[PDB]
RNA sequence: GAGGUGAAAUUCUUAGAUUUUCUGGAGACGAACAACUGCGAAAGCAUUUGUCUAAAAUACUUCCAUUAAUCAAGAACGAAAGUUAAGGGAGUGAAGACGAUCAGAUACCGUCGUAAUCUUAACCAUAAACUAUGCCGACUAGGUGUUGGAUGAAGUGCUUCCUUCAGUACCUUAUGAGAAAUCAAAGUCUUUGGGUUCUG
């Protein structure tokens, strides 16, 4: 008896969304993110927030009964950035040390085949 | 090169030997007979010479016969009233004019039409500089379609 | 490059062989049998196409729709609409086959 | 001493003295036994006289010829 | 000779009405009054008769169309229809 | 002066190029000028990689090798220590 | 919540495990039937995790539910695509990339839109850096590949098609035919999509599942 | 709670935002392949497919027989911006509103957002429209490449090497140059003159 569930980790240079969903992809189970964990208005993507939120969701999922987890990695979007956020690695470390069963890890960060114009004009940002 | 760039040094070079090839035995009489029959069967003089060289094997017609191809074609009165190159260029002119009337947006077609018609005027001036053309030719862009005859 | 062949063949045949065009002339040629092949324009009225084609099939002669309209004037050497051609005496040209 | 040069074949066309790379050949078809004349580096297809058969595939180069036959440089 | 420089066909209106509404109108009546080619005969003898009907003098066979253009981009959907 | 022979771009027998954008600042740069780094960085650092591997299953699962292919403008590149000024006599030498 | 119930899943008979995971459904209160919400969803599973083999870890197939009884669902083939990591790992500079796609209607009145990715081959004796082919060569490759694929993709049924995607008997013959023209390297099918499918066929679906 | 930042605020959010997933619309774009690579006289041109049209390169024992070069006058095209008229109008986004930072900040940073950007028909003829090097023509020195040909030979009807064209860059040398930076052409200049136009 082994049951699988998807975990979307969304790291966008900011709050690290943790979103554990049914393996189908709809009607999610638990969405924790990192916002309601740190109240300092900064360090949302800091490893501490992601680690403690991930250990909390680990305990919750131990209680529920699901153990096997697939991982879906998303980073910002197709128009803001391209690399996974700093907190994603901390979230993976916390899920590893939690004791939950781990399945397959894959990247679902959107990649725009088009060349839609992104923020800031031709001269670009100045910072 | 007349336009664009690129020298394009590729061309054809005639041999040093100017007499008839020693192996050749064909006689001029039948050579002019065959060329006249074929140019009557229908082909422009450049490809006439090309097919004479290829299918018939008569290299250097200026040598194997005492006269050149255009002159041996014209001496019988069968001569076309407009030269080969000018005729072909005018045909190209009417072709891209026919296309450009349908499509008034093709700017590169417009460029090349301007270029080719400038060449048309230049070559027409050259050919009327001699007595090798009616002196009344002007080549208005109206009757270009039927001017090919 | 499909109609270039027929264009060139017509250009050669105008220089090389006897030719008649016009409705009454082509009717006369097909009635007397002197006609060998007929070129009919695409935009010619359907009645003319039908009558010429029927007369051709009755008199055992060819028939060919042109690639374009009745602006065969630019191709045939004349300067006016023609819309129908009968070739009475093919010269030295490859139009037969 | 560029005048008495000997190995200038490897040199590009129109060397010290221009000399065409083309030549003429006599081709004998194996088993068909007829004579004809042919031009290397031609630009149009050719058929034999005795029996009408396909000889050459005209390409920009030295032509393709046929699988067999015996062609000899007709140069004197 | 050339009696006018640029006003052309709109000189009938005199000095009244602005140039931004005379140059604008001149864009269309020049190709309105000019006769058009007829498909059915190949004779460029189709004129206007009303707001939407064109007639060939030779054919005496009238065809409907646009307000002033025999063909228009909104009427070149015949290609999409005919590709079938 | 003509400080650089190639003019900071490989433009040769070409009239125009499609311009891309800098990842960092967003400024527009032509493709044949912006610094491009085709980068292969692991999903997680090796420290967590070890624990992931021995907390995984099938005993043969391999962690994915992600790809980046990122670009940077001149200013952001020189700011982020992606390039060095080098010396004039050495400036010609590339590799 | 505490009002939800487990739901195991089933796959057609030809596969090896036919049972990979358990989805979740809300309560059975009205006015919902607790079945329409279950119906019409999508799935994602590695073929490696669906066949217990390492070689097939680079492809994934979507499954869409189509019928429900008692507790276990039935699903149906809905989409095939490739993993992004290997997709990226295949592409490297120095080789030109060849892309192809078309639309083919199957013998089962199914419409499937599919893509293929192709690579050039260095081979041995070239001793050069670039390995690009002529534009006309690539155009011939595309035309030949679409002509080859459409025959075996339309002459068969969808069950045979999805089973033939297991031994990948398409790419082998693509390579064999393109050998005589221009050598290639690892070539594969990127994505399959269902352009259109007719209405539910309970009899055929249930006979194919058994 | 979500965007957000070096912070923060503006803004959205118990009427379920952000987020996972499925379906239909719209507009844009065609990345990764992609480069000291290609084509175009120049501005430009990177999904596939069909039609039409042109150009260039090689090879030629094909023709024409001086038909050529540059140009005062003139003509054709001519980035973005802008204007005129219809369509279309996602995203970005001059104006403007704001919120910040600041001694003040009309700005850099953040939120929104109008003209615009996109298509059809016309103007506008300007750009750091830059190899800043006008065009044609002969010569002087080698190597490394590389794009598209062509010739002969060889790993096995196919694939590489030899040689040669047309581009096309790079690297070294100049009892060549120049004020040098540097340049195989800015060289073949006081031992001063191949032709031609424009400009100071």
């Amino acid at each position: 008896e082994l049951v699988f569930g998807v975990a979307h980790i969304f790291a966008s240079f900011n709050d690290t969304f943790i979103h554990v969903t049914d393996l189908s992809g709809r009607e999610t189970l638990v969405r924790i993110t990192g916002g309601m964990k740190v109240k300092a208005d900064r360090d949302e993507s800091s490893p501490y927030a992601a680690m403690m939120a991930a250990q909390d969701v680990a305990a919750r999922l131990k209680e529920l009964g699901v153990t096997a987890i697939h991982i879906k990695l998303r980073a910002s979007g197709g128009t803001k950035s391209k690399t996974p956020g700093p907190g994603a690695q901390s979230a993976l470390r916390a899920l590893a040390r939690s004791g939950l069963k781990i399945g397959r890890i894959e990247d679902v960060t959107p990649i725009p085949t088009d060349s839609t114009r992104k923020k800031s004009g031709r001269r670009g940002r100045r910072l | 090169r007349m336009y664009g760039k690129g020298k394009g040094i590729s061309s054809s070079t005639l041999p040093y030997k100017r007499k008839q090839p020693s192996w050749l035995k064909q006689k001029p009489s039948e050579i002019e007979d065959a060329i006249i029959k074929l140019a009557k069967k229908g082909q422009t003089p450049s490809q006439i010479g090309a097919t004479l060289r290829d299918n018939y094997g008569i290299p250097q017609v200026k040598s194997v016969t005492g006269n050149k191809i255009l002159r041996i074609l014209r001496a019988q009165g069968i001569a076309t009233t407009i030269p080969e190159d000018l005729y072909f260029l005018i045909k190209k002119a009417v072709s891209m004019r026919k296309h450009l009337e349908k499509n008034k947006k093709d700017k590169d077609c417009k460029f090349r039409l301007i270029l080719t018609e400038s060449k048309i005027h230049r070559i027409s001036r050259y050919y009327k500089r001699k007595k090798l053309l009616p002196s009344n030719w002007k080549y208005q862009s109206s009757t270009a379609s039927a001017l090919i005859a | 490059s499909a109609g270039d062949n027929i264009n060139a063949k017509l250009q050669l045949v105008m220089k090389s062989g006897k030719y008649q065009f016009g409705r009454k002339s082509c009717l006369k040629a097909l009635r007397t049998g002197k006609g060998k092949l007929v070129i009919v324009s695409s935009n010619c009225p359907s009645i003319q196409r039908s009558v010429i084609e029927y007369y051709a099939m009755l008199s055992k002669c060819g028939v060919h729709d042109y690639h374009g309209d009745n602006n065969l004037g630019t191709a045939c050497g004349k300067l006016f609409r023609i819309s129908c051609l009968v070739i009475t005496d093919v010269g030295d040209s490859d139009i037969i086959k | 001493n560029p005048d008495p040069v000997e190995e200038s074949k490897k040199h590009k066309l129109k060397r010290l003295i221009p000399t065409p790379n083309s030549y003429f050949m006599d081709v004998k078809c194996p088993g068909c036994l007829q004579i004809t004349t042919l031009f290397s580096h031609a630009q149009n297809v050719v058929l034999c006289g005795s029996c009408n058969i396909m000889l050459c595939q005209p390409t920009g180069g030295k032509c393709k010829l046929t699988e067999g036959c015996s062609f000899r440089k007709k140069i004197e | 000779s050339r009696r006018t420089k640029k006003v052309g066909l709109t000189g009938k209106y005199g000095t009244r009405y602005g140039s931004s509404l005379r140059k604008q109108i001149k864009k269309i009546e020049l190709m309105q009054h000019a006769k058009y080619l007829c498909t059915f005969c190949g004779k460029t003898a189709t004129k206007r008769t009303c707001v939407g009907i064109w007639k060939c003098k030779k054919c005496k066979r009238k065809v409907c169309g646009g307000a002033w253009s025999l063909t228009t981009p909104a009427a070149v959907a015949k290609s999409t229809i005919i590709r079938l | 002066p003509k400080k650089r022979r190639n003019g900071g771009r490989s433009k040769h027998n070409r009239g125009h190029v499609n311009p891309l954008r800098c990842s960092n600042c967003g400024r527009c740069v032509p493709k044949d000028k912006a610094i491009k780094r085709f980068n292969i960085r692991n999903i997680v650092d090796t420290s967590a990689q070890r624990d992931i591997k021995e907390a995984s299953v099938y005993s043969t699962f391999q962690l994915p090798k992600l790809y980046i292919k990122q670009c940077y403008c001149v200013s952001c590149a020189i700011h982020s220590r992606f390039v060095r000024v080098r010396s004039r006599e050495q400036r010609r030498v590339r590799k | 919540f505490t009002k939800k119930e487990w739901y195991d899943l089933k796959a057609p008979k030809m596969f090896l495990v036919r049972n990979f995971g358990k989805t979740l459904v809300t309560k059975t209160i009205g006015k919902k039937l607790a079945t329409d919400s279950l119906k019409g969803r999508i799935y994602e599973v590695n073929l490696a995790d669906l066949n217990n083999d390492e070689d097939q870890a680079h492809k994934k197939i979507k499954l869409s539910c189509d019928h429900i009884i008692n507790r276990d669902c039935y699903t149906d083939f809905c989409g095939l695509s490739i993993t992004r990591d290997k997709l990226c790992s295949l592409i490297r500079k120095g080789y030109t990339l060849i892309e192809g796609h078309t639309d083919v209607k199957t013998l089962d009145n199914y419409h499937l839109r599919m893509f293929c990715i192709a690579f050039t081959k260095k081979r041995q004796n070239q001793t050069k850096s670039t390995c690009y082919a002529q534009t006309s060569q690539i155009k011939k490759i595309r035309k030949k590949m679409v002509d080859i694929m459409t025959a075996e993709a339309s002459k068969v049924l969808l069950k045979d098609l999805v089973k033939k995607f297991i031994p990948e008997s398409i790419g082998k013959e693509i390579e064999k035919q393109c050998k005589k023209i221009y050598p290639l390297q690892n070539v594969l099918i990127r994505k399959v999509k269902i352009l259109k499918r007719p209405k539910l066929d309970i009899s055929k679906l249930m006979e194919l599942h058994t």
